[PDB]
């Protein structure tokens, strides 16, 4: 399935806790990504 | 030596333009880490023209992403491809556009350009040989309206001697997402007739018919619709960076499909969408590649060809294959509709062939059609714009933020004299 | 939304019997009118209508007939005046004629004539 | 970063908070100690503290201690904090003028001292949800100026109403008129959108739908906080597109004297007839439009729509949307103004709905609200109108409302506004030739 | 996609819903908790509807104005299958009384019915029609049938409205105000309706008395005949035939004139196990015994009058061949009279699957079967007796103000006894030789 | 290079028309799954003029099936061939015609046409040189004989100059399958006469009296009705896709055949049927193929030959044989009957002759007969529309659909016309 239009599935399908934390953010009055140590939706880790 | 920087602008610039980053890595062989995992020696031949090498063997895609709520960045960062983006690419303020041209255009997007400028200079400046700008964004929203608009006015009048192309998602027929898409659709459009080198109307209701009707999908989330976008965009500018027999890049089509300056709005197609129960049934050939690109219902907008004239007409072609066979197939789908081609002018379409095809696939090809029946969306905006504004419906939102309502006035004229326009190249004759 | 636009090639799948809808149907705008000029504006701040408009007669509210205010003798919907005398045929018209509000309705029972006794 | 503040006015406005912050807690996995057994999400409505205690941005207001002794005494005590809980000496007694003109005023510096308190903490404030009651005397005399004070502070920030309207038979007070006059008259300047519920249609849908033949306060309660739920969802959790909070301000008032929706919740059944059901994108969107579903007691056929907001959550996909979209568009007796062209706006969020222990709701895959801004409310105002000048006209219970300090030509000024505002709507129906 | 749905109103209407039913389920491999066991067949998608959970719901709606007819169906073997609110009830009876159950009492919970009949028509991806059952005789079958049907055509425009009428009989009658309610029904039915089929209990309790030979019958037995009708006329949607019939096709092809949509029922062969052992049953045995006069299904003799359309629906092992012979055979006999402008006289269907046999029941275990609707001039006889009934009653002003002061004036009497008296007139018109 | 396209409509056009393909599938050897698996190389020198290619050595049919309503597409779709058919070639409805013309062809029949044609354009444009369409339906119903002919008069004016085949199931004079048959059979002549080039007439009272008679079949079902009309669709396009010593195509035939435009209705016939008792008995030559082939016992349709003058025969051979033989027999019929041959027509028949018979059968003939006597087809039908019609029955369902009541009376006297052009020439 070499990524061609229609050959994709749904990650979502028997998903549960679709969350989102706060990755970008201001601190200092200044444009920031706040942390680098955040889970990506559900509490699982950004892949590596 | 020809590089193109990417311009997302809204939601739905960032959900587009985070599907067509995904594919093209896939194109060029870039894993979600950022390095190269790929077999061919040509897929790093022309590969600076989206990215630019770091340290350490990296490619980063020249892009930037803009937006006003965070949210929708988040959601672009927690997926798949988000950790490949640099982090100074993304920019964002702390308030909502609330599906405001005003709030878009003036208050609340006056302060984020000169951080987008900055940003887009620092990227335009890095390249050896800049070619353009490409735009992703939705004519129906508040920050990719009224944002993205302003900033297309503003590097043009920074870069005039380079292309904009903008892929538009125009509004729908039928799903009216959004209450006040007239008022954004037309403050938009009088934006880009003056500003825009190409524009390519995406449309929604056409994604879906053919998502449905030609690939036969049960369940077509957006990734599938971003994902038919994004294979257009690929297919645009696939002689940039790939070799071919006759080389074609975005100057020369846009040389070869705009006649008039305020003719440059285009309706594009993809060719070989084959069903998931229909593979076995069809042949790969050239001629069947043609009758799905000349195709009424494979248009990717609301609007029938048929009711029109197509003034110019260019098409792309992926892998290899014969020149005769492509020439006498254009020539013969021109003479064979002596009523949908206007009649002065002769060869209608250019043609252009690269040779490397689309990864999993043998033959492919791209349709990009300037036709007369793109008058019909302009006008059915018109209509519902007049409508609304007769009664001051929703106008207490945008006039109480600095806008007078001769701008309004001024917009549906521009509209009308274009659709007028297109009227009169209509029903011009050949004597 | 007093209008419903074509999609031009694809209107057959928004159809009213396509998905799933068996009554009858709100008109669709086949023919859209071109203009040419901006719009002269009619209406207050407020919503309301400037004196010098010309207004329409009917209920601002609606025309929808419950229940209890439709006719207690309702009209046919399929008539056909084929085989039937002159005269007998005359009161399938007049049955229908009786009732000027009916037709009128949102809901609106439209009886379409065909033939000639 | 995308927050909300949220101010629960009255003994509605807290036993609403008690209802909607226990379902909160549920959602974001908060025991009601205040700490988690990482994920952000709870950063709209959970400030974090030193101690790694996560406290709300809630004021509760009211004049009385009897009601917010239960929650500084019950199973929530140890999660709001000590001063988030403000409590009067003595109640307004169902009085306007007392709520607003001689009690009011003793509280006011110290709620807007802690709503100022909450929002400097706040780094990025999408507005506030106020919660209230139009027949209560300290929900409208307390809140009207409560309002006022905070336009006057906050210049234009979103203030969305959540208020409990005059049921059109069912009705606990006698001087309900009086006072939903007085609110609206105030509430119509200095509101800019006021989503609505009253008790009888809540009582007729949790009897004909759960088949629950005696229902109490609690179960409206936990209805009215999936609505609120299902509206910060968007903000909360990520989906294909999602809805902020200045959206459906701009997309449901039309007019600055027409900002009153009404709030339809779907699917709301049981588990007895989950069973049986299948609740497809299509048939709870046939739901929300259905009269029997409406959640204020009134007819939306004898009126015409001005303005549609959709919110589905769940296992949904874009398509099953608009066709059942068109399905509704394809429909006779649903009828829009003639002014409207495009009614419609969409928001889709992923998560499905979070089921209460205890509750009565079974929990489902997906679900729809509907905020829907529609022209058959001039029954509504007609009618409350006609009560109020019926017992106005000759002068009764007005000595009460004199005495504590306002003139009693503010009556009639209010009643000609509301008078006003019935024209507002029938020019607004009017068509144009 | 081809959906259909059925209302059932009126006691006798729940009853022979009850009966149909349970032949449906057994039919199609559905328990009664709703679940098929084990088993991708989408063959019930006619009469079922798929939950996502595998448990199947009928697309039938029970409408009743008392509570005791109902309450069984929801305390019994089946209160697992149906929708909750599929079992529509009343609170009081309308009692025999055409103005109580169209003006008073049926105008009451007839928006609750049709919100059911909309959700339903919306579920449904492809419809054919609405099958109503019902009885002229009872109060609530006459009159609140009557303004569903008004309502019915008023809401949804030209579909097709079967019915599956309970006729007077012209001796047995359960009630007294039997004629008014008739009269009063068919008035407003003949603009409203598109084909009705009707039965009468008389002539069943004879067939089941001779034929099956059960000399107690109840309302069970007939009910199960019905079912076995209606099983007959939608099994061409259902399974597969040779040659098949809609549910358009006889509606068309039975009603010649706008006045005369009034066809009659009949079964063959109904007979029992002791008498199957003994009988070949072929293709021409029992399309030659439709035809007999004491096999009709209604308490009236064709041979007084002629012929204007025939229907044939044969199930089975049948081969086509044989059926067209049969069918020259009865055309060549002189018994069989036919109207002079109808020379194509039959409409034919055939199907594959045989009948199926449901325990406890009476009727054998047989391979072939048929089902005719015919329409004859033979009914202006039970006409002219009913309507001498009516004007008998009439004649004294006897029972009109129990109609008079619930609901409706006294010259609707009038009007419809000069209705059907001009219907008399079309039917001795259309059945006169040029 | 000399393509058909073939035309399926209603549920007679599905069910004749799934036989079909299951007939020249085994003649050029493809499996149900579509590949080729045969022994001789010849089968695959013409497979493009019923097949199309595709990808890994398939070939599908080029054949599009049109009904308003899945009830027999489904039945067609679940047998043993049903997976060789593309599935963007269903086009289907949701409601049915309900045996009526005028719903058929004016009020549902007309939505549908819109589909119809977007699949005929493709079909017909990715041949070579389109030979000429054909169509498969029945005159007494409502898709057959109500759209079937709106197809014909769309697909005429699209394309002019081709060859329109019919091959129409006319309604039988004592079977009678529809209550209304002779108003769709009566207002469907009425359009076959204008807008086609040659046309069938095939009856199933003649198809029950070869499976009773000739074949002595006890059980004859309909899967064997439409295996003898799918052996006649077969041997008259066999030079198309087969070499001979003499061959003769649609275009040849037509030439041959039709003297006057408004004289094209045909009377088919196969010769080599008979029943496994007689298997035995008989010895194969050509006398024995051309006794049985203009036997009155063996036509298709419901038209007895001697009450009528034979305009013009063709025949269409199969198999190696001599053309002194052929030649002769045809010969002999004509000099000992001058009476059943007209006189200003010398050589009536026409001969053609091809090389490979059928599977394991020696010789084949296929006969098509213009004739007078096919005046009888159409006189009876015209004597029950006008018995119908002066009482003015069943038309309610027809006016109340709009359409004209002269259109009535101009079917009567366009087909009244047709049988006195056939007097004449008797
Ligand atoms: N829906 C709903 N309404 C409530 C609830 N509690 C109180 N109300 C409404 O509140 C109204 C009475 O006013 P309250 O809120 O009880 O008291 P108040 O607003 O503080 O006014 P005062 O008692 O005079 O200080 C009644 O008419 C109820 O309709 C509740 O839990 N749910
Ligand atoms: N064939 C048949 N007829 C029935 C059955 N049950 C009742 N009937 C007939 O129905 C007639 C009386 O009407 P009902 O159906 O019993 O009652 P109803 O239609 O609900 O009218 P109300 O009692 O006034 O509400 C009697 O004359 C019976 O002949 C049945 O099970 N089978
Ligand atoms: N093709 C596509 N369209 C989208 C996507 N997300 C949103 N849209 C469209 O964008 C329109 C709304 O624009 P909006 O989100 O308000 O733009 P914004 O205000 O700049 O963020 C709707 O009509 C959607 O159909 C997407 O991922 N893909
Ligand atoms: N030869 C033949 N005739 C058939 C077949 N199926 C039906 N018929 C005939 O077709 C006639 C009616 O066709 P009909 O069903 O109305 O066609 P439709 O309306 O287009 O679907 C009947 O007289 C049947 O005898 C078949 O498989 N073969
Ligand atoms: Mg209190
Ligand atoms: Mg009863």
């Amino acid at each position: 399935l070499p990524l061609l239009p229609g050959n994709s599935f749904n990650r979502n399908v028997g998903k549960e806790k679709f969350h989102k934390s706060q990755h970008w953010g201001f601190c200092n009055n200044v444009m920031m990504l706040v942390s680098d140590e955040k889970p990506g939706i559900g509490g699982e880790p950004l892949l590596g | 030596m020809r590089e193109i920087v990417h311009l997302q602008a809204g939601q739905c610039g960032n959900q587009i333009g985070a599907k067509f980053w995904e594919v093209i890595s896939d194109e060029h062989g870039i894993d979600p880490t950022g390095t190269y995992h790929g077999d061919s020696d040509l897929q790093l031949e022309r590969i600076n023209v989206y990215y630019n090498e770091a340290t350490g063997g990296k490619y980063v895609p020249r892009a930037v992403l803009v937006d006003l709520e965070p949210g929708t960045m988040d959601s672009v960062r927690s997926g798949p491809f988000g950790q490949i983006f640099r982090p100074d690419n993304f920019v964002f303020g702390q308030s909502g556009a609330g599906n405001n041209w005003a709030k878009g255009h003036y208050t609340e997007g006056a302060e984020l350009v000169d951080s987008v400028l900055d940003v887009v200079r620092k990227e335009a400046e890095s390249c050896d040989c800049l070619q353009g700008f490409q735009l992703t964004h939705s004519l129906g929203g508040g920050t990719g309206s009224g944002m993205g608009t302003l900033l297309i006015s503003k590097i043009r009048e920074e870069y005039p001697d380079r292309i904009m192309n903008t892929f538009s998602v125009v509004p729908s027929p039928k799903v009216s997402d959004t209450v006040v898409e007239p008022y954004n659709a037309t403050l938009s459009v009088h934006q880009l007739v003056e500003n825009t080198d190409e524009t390519y109307c995406i449309d929604n209701e056409a994604l879906y018919d053919i998502c449905f009707r030609t690939l036969k999908l049960t369940t077509p989330t957006y990734g599938d619709l971003n994902h038919l976008v994004s294979a257009t965009m690929s297919g645009v500018t696939t002689c940039l960076r790939f070799p071919g027999q006759l080389n074609a890049d975005l100057r020369k089509l846009a040389v070869n499909m705009v006649p008039f300056p305020r003719l440059h709005f285009f309706m594009p197609g993809f060719a070989p969408l084959t069903s998931r129960g229909s593979q076995q049934y069809r042949a790969l050939t050239v001629p069947e590649l043609t009758q799905q690109m000349f195709d009424a219902k494979n248009m990717m907008a609301a609007c029938d060809p048929r009711h029109g004239r197509y003034l110019t007409v260019a098409a792309v072609f992926r892998g290899r294959m014969s020149m005769k066979e492509v020439d006498e197939q254009m020539l013969n789908v021109q003479n064979k509709n002596s009523s949908y081609f206007v009649e002065w002018i002769p060869n209608n379409v250019k043609t252009a062939v690269c040779d490397i095809p689309p990864r999993g696939l043998k033959m492919s090809a791209t349709f990009i059609g300037n036709s007369t029946a793109i008058q019909e969306l302009f006008k059915r905006i018109s209509e519902q714009f007049t409508a609304m504004f007769r009664r001051k419906a929703f106008l207490h939102w945008y006039t109480g933020e600095g806008m007078d309502e001769m701008e309004f006035t001024e917009a549906e004229s521009n509209m009308n004299d274009l659709v007028s326009e297109y009227q009169q190249y209509q029903d011009a004759t050949a004597e | 939304m007093a209008t419903n636009y074509s999609a031009n090639q694809y209107e057959k799948a928004f159809s009213s019997k396509y998905l799933q809808n068996w009554s009858p149907t709100k008109p669709t705008k086949e023919s859209i009118s071109s203009h040419e000029g901006y719009t002269q504006i009619i209406a207050n701040d407020r919503g309301h209508l400037l004196p010098s408009v010309p207004r329409s007669k009917a209920n601002p509210w609606g025309s929808f007939m419950g229940t209890w205010q439709m006719p207690l003798k309702i009209p046919p919907a399929r008539v056909t005046l084929t085989s039937r005398t002159t005269a007998g045929a005359a009161s399938l018209t007049k049955w229908i004629q009786k009732n000027p509000d009916l037709l009128k309705a949102s809901n609106g029972l439209c009886p379409e004539i065909l033939g000639k006794p | 970063m995308r927050e909300c503040i949220s101010i629960h006015v009255g003994q509605a406005g807290v036993q609403i908070g008690n209802a909607c912050w226990e379902l909160y807690c549920l959602e974001h996995g908060i025991q009601p100690d205040g700490q988690m057994p990482g994920d952000d999400s709870f950063n709209t409505f959970f400030s974090e503290t030193g101690a790694g205690k996560h406290v709300p941005r809630a004021v509760f207001v009211d004049l009385e201690p009897t009601v917010i002794d239960e929650v500084r005494t019950g199973t929530y005590r140890q999660l709001f904090h000590p001063e988030q809980l403000i409590t009067g000496k003595e109640d307004a007694a169902n009085n306007y003028a007392r709520g607003h003109y001689t009690i009011g005023k003793e509280i006011i510096d110290l709620v807007l001292d802690r709503i100022r308190k909450l929002a400097d903490q706040c780094t990025g404030l999408q507005g506030f949800l106020v919660f209230h009651s139009f027949g209560g005397g300290t929900g409208s005399g307390f809140t009207s100026l409560l309002m006022e004070r905070l336009s006057v502070d906050y210049g234009k920030k979103s203030k969305l109403e959540f208020s409990i309207y005059p049921a059109p038979q069912v009705s606990t007070a006698v001087v309900e008129p009086y006072n939903s006059i007085l609110t609206t008259h105030t509430t119509l300047e200095h509101s800019d959108c006021a989503f609505m519920v009253d008790n009888e249609a809540i009582y007729d849908i949790c009897r004909r739908n759960l088949d629950i033949e005696r229902p109490t306060y609690t179960n409206l309660n936990r209805l009215i906080g999936q609505i609120v739920s299902s509206i910060t969802a968007s903000l909360r959790f990520d989906g294909a597109l999602n809805v902020d909070l200045t959206e459906f301000q701009t997309n449901l008032v039309p007019y600055p004297r027409i900002h009153f929706p009404l709030a339809t919740y779907a699917p709301v059944i049981s588990a007895e007839k989950a069973y049986h059901e299948q609740l497809s994108v299509a048939e709870i969107t046939n739901a929300c439009f259905e009269p029997a579903n409406q959640m204020v007691k009134c007819d939306p056929r004898h009126g015409k729509y001005m303005a549609c907001c959709l919110l589905y959550r769940g296992d949904v996909v874009p398509k099953d949307v608009n066709a059942a979209i068109a399905t509704i568009k394809t429909k006779r007796t649903i009828q829009f103004v003639d002014w409207c062209p495009t009614g419609f706006k969409v928001g889709i969020n992923y998560q499905p709905p979070t089921v209460v222990p205890g509750g009565d709701l079974a929990k489902v895959q997906r679900a729809v609200c509907m905020l829907s801004n529609t022209t058959a409310i001039a029954e509504a105002w007609a009618r409350l109108d006609h009560k109020f000048d019926l017992m106005y006209a000759k002068r009764a219970f007005v000595h009460w409302y004199v005495g504590e300090g306002m003139e009693e030509g503010e009556f009639s000024e209010a009643r000609e506004d509301m008078a006003a505002l019935e024209k507002d709507y029938e020019e607004v129906g009017v068509d144009s030739v």
